[PDB]
């Protein structure tokens, strides 16, 4: 299950 | 740590780190900018929490390693110590972004993008919390990211339009929390699916880069639907 | 810092740490290791290498970054100072590693596989400082580079065959130095050329597994010798 | 051109 990503501006 | 540079300076730099892809620099800058007492805009916003993600995302991803060697060899003390070492540190990590959100971004967040935004990341670092929690305490702690969350959720349905990318985001988020955490797999697919198809009917009032935007996560919703049936 | 844990404990973290890429981590287990004071095994030497080999690796790339950001700006004072950090950083790193060397590694390496590992790591973090110094404090620390490879080379061709991979390391990071650092484009050419035919001619002696190690680098100086003719 | 990455045991 994925979260939002989140680690790009 | 920042308290002598300028807050546009720490910015500047945490734009820079991100480039040299220098995380804990990021988040460094990203905490003395929040401690100047400013409230933050959309894009420092940001800035702050890709930081803090990218830095409790390696932690999370070695404790995973350590958690998974420290399982096998129950089937020395050093993996248990390492596991805890790295566990404190994150545990560490979680809890100042936690404490910068009460001191004080989430009570001068008064527009719903704002508040919003920062009680997704209050949800999320409670459920990074809970991730390493065994126990009662476990309980507290998966308490206050449903807390959290909820309220999120409750603004965001009154606020936002369904589309809305941090709506997306949260309600994405949220739903792992269910399937992930709290044990609510039926609850986790019902959120993703009454989200994906809440956001669809709103497409049609988009601009090309807005429906790029929302359907990005919208497709994020999709693949762990996939996964989850 | 680690004075209290035992060398095997070390050992054993430094290991995970590599499992969790945790490689500042890796980096201080193996520093506390050193610093028991025995020598290192085979194995030990290269974990020691991979940390410092990871740690300083992030560093330098995030210098390029900066370094380009800032000669870009050149063509306020946040992107000097932050490159001044970031270099400042793996400057301290690598007179670490070389102190480490000069303190006792290399003074109580008396087997030639010992000894051309430890001065080849000399040449590296010499090299890692050449890269970012600037005037004629670059010429000593050059010079330096070129002392600890040319007395790794002259041992290595006594007491090692041309296809031994830390010989082929060895000259094949030697021959980045003419070609990158020391402005000598030829010698590093000549140099990748006959490491390159001296081992395939040796290429007969060798077990399948050695084979497999040895070809491995020699692609390395043929990839090389493809981008500088 | 490319040194020995050196980066995994
Ligand atoms: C939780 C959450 C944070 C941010 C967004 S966003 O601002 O709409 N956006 C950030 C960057 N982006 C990358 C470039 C793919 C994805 C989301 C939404 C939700
Ligand atoms: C400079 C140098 C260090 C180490 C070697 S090695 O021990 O033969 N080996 C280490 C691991 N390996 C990876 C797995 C590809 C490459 C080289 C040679 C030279």
């Amino acid at each position: 299950a994925g979260s939002i990503p989140g680690r790009r501006s | 740590a920042m308290g002598s540079m300028e807050r546009a300076s720490l910015i500047q730099k945490a734009k820079l780190a991100e480039q040299a892809e220098r995380y804990e620099d990021m988040a460094a800058f990203m905490k003395g900018a929040v401690e100047k007492g400013e409230e933050l805009s959309c894009e420092e916003r940001n800035l702050l929490s890709v930081a803090y993600k990218n830095v409790v995302g390696g932690q999370r991803a070695a404790w995973r390693v350590l958690s998974s060697i420290e399982q096998k060899s129950n089937e020395g003390p050093e993996v248990r110590e390492y596991r805890e070492k790295v566990e404190t540190e994150l545990q560490g990590v979680c809890d100042t972004v936690l404490g910068l959100l009460d001191s004080h971004l989430i009570k001068e967040a008064g527009d719903a993008e704002s508040r919003v935004f920062y009680l997704k990341m209050k949800g999320d670092y409670y459920r990074y919390l809970a991730e390493v929690a065994t126990g009662d305490d476990k309980k507290r702690i998966i308490d206050s990211a449903r807390s959290a969350y909820q309220e999120a959720m409750d603004i965001s349905k009154k606020e936002m339009p369904p589309t809305n990318p941090i709506r997306l985001g949260l309600a994405l988020n949220f739903s792992v929390f269910h399937y992930e955490i709290a044990n609510s797999p039926e609850e986790a697919i019902s959120l993703a699916k009454t989200t994906f198809d809440e956001a669809m009917a709103d497409l049609h009032t988009l601009s090309e880069d807005s429906y790029k935007d929302s359907t990005l996560i919208m497709q994020l919703l999709r693949d762990n639907l996939t996964l989850w049936t």
